[PDB]
């Protein structure tokens, strides 16, 4: 009953730090998602009509 | 129940189980930010 009372007091400090780390990744993952939308609304305007049609002589790479 | 350290331990078990939903959420969000890095 001394080991399980010190074990339980190790999950109160361990879960307090893991909530702080996960609040930093939530704010960060909303800033990254608006960079993918940003690029793509540009990319949507060029993709639609009209565009010439040509063939590939060679891929030179 | 048997002890008043076995009534403090039914609530400690809940916390232990929860620690299992904070370990799967931190390994998920680092696996989801590397997948959104290849898409950016």
């Amino acid at each position: 009953t001394q080991e399980l009372q010190t074990r339980a007091k190790l999950l109160d400090n361990e879960i307090r730090i893991f909530r702080s780390e996960l609040q930093r990744l939530s704010h960060e993952n909303n800033v990254m998602l608006e960079k993918i939308k940003d690029n793509k609304e540009k990319i949507k305007n060029n993709r639609q009509l009209p565009y010439l049609v040509a063939n590939v002589v060679e891929v030179m790479d | 129940e048997q002890e008043a350290h076995n009534k403090a331990l039914n609530q400690f078990k809940r916390k232990l189980l929860e620690h299992r939903r904070y370990d799967d959420q931190l390994k998920q969000r680092r696996q989801n930010i590397r997948d959104l890095e290849k898409l950016y």
